[PDB]
């Protein structure tokens, strides 16, 4: 009968909200964006810093 | 060194509306931090490119390894047996490397150490100082690299920096005099990161980029061992002659076994 | 609070087109920066250090360590990095990527080819990307790309 | 009588660490044999013997 | 698969930390010495995680039942040598599986 | 088996039912041969003589 179904556990289907039943989802909820951290700099107190 | 970005307009509109980023400060932030990342890794590479191979000459017990401070060799670590009395012998070996560099430069003993993660960690898991044989969890230093590459002050004397992308376990000891002239490697900033921008009228798509100029040099007595210069007038830029395995205020020892 | 969710990951690639195959993430934690990317590497290409490549004094070679990143090596002794055996089977599986870099790491230990980097000569930087009749000297570019991941709840 | 419950197990991007770019710009975040089997760099597993 | 690559002390079994191998325990002879070597092995892995992730040193540990009591039967801090009754931690699974804070 | 599990050939894994098979359990929408999993309990006794 009236079954809500589910996506086919496929990246495309889940992203698009396409289901296999009646109701079609809007889309996945945005959980947040994760960047990559900036690596540190190993000082400059181990050499000369004479400007030109 | 220089770089160019040349982002698009339709991307700037879409990125602003969808995600909320800027698409302009992002590439500028990418470009600005990228160039300083090269230079920061650039100076360090020269230092390891110029360090004398340590634990040789007068810093070597009659015969142990001639080049590496093996943790599994009875001769190296003072015939020590258990863990808390064996990590201590590493402190003695580094201490020897400090006085020798003072002998070759005649300006002071080493006061900063560049070591990989494990070698820094093994210093944080032993009691550095006059005390019984001991070891434990790493508490004294910050072996974490995400926080900062600065372990701390070992023995109140040495400043321990951590080499992020170190290929093997090793440490490099060096000396830094109070005067800027007494370093052994000179970093010469000429022109800061000058920003540039433009836009071709065939597309109106913005283009931006950065340009900078810097110089690098070595201390005149970097090869302290020879009594005369090469050819009077000489090139201070490092090369396979003036700096490779010859600079004085830098001794580097590969640690094996940890 | 929804049947599905998504997570966004933003990366900074090296060179021109972001989604182009074979690009390398810029601020990688493991992989180190290509220190010559903004300098000499932006001027001339270097030979890729491979197995059984008899080096010559002064030449600069590049390699991508499986767990450290991109490095530039300036060999000081004429050696051929095949030494003992080709590949054959020296150990357990240990794909040649693991055997090659360990062989190179051995040479770095023995005072052979050493990691170096440098900027660019002002003769070439001044004319970068087309000027004074110069050609085919395009400066390196940097870009970013954004991807997604999705999860569907189970029961 | 009966009971029901729905949950979702997910992984975080950059887990593989070594890989510097994903495969299709839209990828199944749920864990999988090809995705994460001893590849997730967040966790390291060590045995002990002769305790 | 931990204890491999940069965290592998050469000559070990590459994945296991035997208490009957002098190399792994660094030649220790008595429980007050051998058990501390285990604490060092834990430290080595946590730093390695901070490399392959670039976010921080690991700060949570899942361990089997008895190997937790071993951590509770050694002087966790940096000191000469010690062992004895498992007092620092809660090895009782019935109370709560959260053993507690290590160091 | 325990030796193999150390080698990494086999590992513990726990998953959950796909929602499509969750709704269609023993009946609904015409599906067949999809029963649930059931849990009960039992009670047992013991006897104690009294010595003197």
């Amino acid at each position: 009968a009236e079954i809500g179904g589910d996506h086919g556990y496929n990246a495309t289907n889940i992203a698009a909200g396409q289901t296999s039943g009646a109701v079609t989802q809007i889309g996945p909820a945005v959980m947040g964006m994760v960047r990559r951290a900036i690596p540190n700099l190993i000082a400059f107190d181990i050499c000369g810093v004479q400007p030109m | 060194r220089q770089l160019k970005a040349a982002y698009s307009i339709e991307l700037a509109q879409d990125l602003r509306a969808v995600h909320g980023m800027d698409a302009d400060a992002e590439l500028s932030g990418i470009l600005a931090t990228e160039i300083m990342l090269e230079i920061n890794r650039e100076v360090v590479d020269w230092i390891n490119y110029s360090a004398q191979v340590g634990k040789s000459g007068m810093t070597l017990t009659p015969g142990s390894k001639a080049g590496v401070f093996d943790f599994q060799d009875p001769i190296d670590i003072r015939g020590a047996r258990w863990a808390g009395e064996s990590f201590k012998a590493l402190l003695f070996q580094i201490d020897k490397e400090a006085v020798e560099i003072a002998r070759q430069t005649g300006r002071g003993e080493g006061n900063f150490i560049i070591a990989s993660r494990n070698v820094v960690n093994v210093l944080a898991s032993v009691d550095t100082g006059i005390s019984y044989a001991a070891q434990g969890l790493a508490t004294g230093f910050s072996t974490d690299t995400t926080k900062s590459v600065f372990a701390g002050v070992l023995g109140g004397k040495y400043r321990v920096y951590i080499d992020q992308y170190a290929k093997q376990d090793y440490f490099t000891v060096g000396y830094k005099g109070p005067n800027e002239m007494d370093a052994g490697i000179y970093y010469a900033p000429y022109v800061a990161l000058t920003p540039l921008r433009g836009s071709d009228p065939k597309n109106f798509q913005p283009v931006m980029g950065f340009k900078t100029r810097y110089g690098i040099g070595i201390n005149p007595f970097a090869e302290s061992a020879a009594q005369a210069p090469a050819s009077r007038i000489q090139s201070g830029m490092p090369s396979i002659l003036n700096s490779l395995g010859k600079n004085a205020y830098f001794r580097r020892v590969y640690v094996k076994g940890i | 609070n929804s049947p599905t969710g998504q997570v966004f990951a933003l990366r900074a690639v090296y060179g021109k087109d972001p989604v182009a195959a074979g690009a390398k993430e810029a601020f990688h934690p493991m992989y180190g920066p290509d220190a010559m990317f903004s300098g000499q590497g932006a001027a001339k290409k270097f030979p890729a250090l491979a197995a059984s490549t008899q080096t010559t004094v002064g030449d600069i070679y590049t390699h991508f360590f499986q767990e450290t990143g991109t490095v530039y090596l300036q060999a000081s002794v004429q050696v051929t990095i095949d030494a003992g055996d080709e590949d054959e089977d020296e150990d357990e599986d240990a794909t040649d990527a693991a055997k090659l870099d360990a062989e190179i790491k051995k040479q770095m230990e023995a005072g052979a080819l050493v990691e170096i980097a440098e900027g660019m000569a002002t003769s070439i930087a001044e004319l970068q990307e087309g000027f004074n009749g110069s050609t085919d000297n395009p400066w390196n570019e940097m870009g970013f790309r954004i991807d997604k991941q999705v999860i569907e709840a189970k029961s």
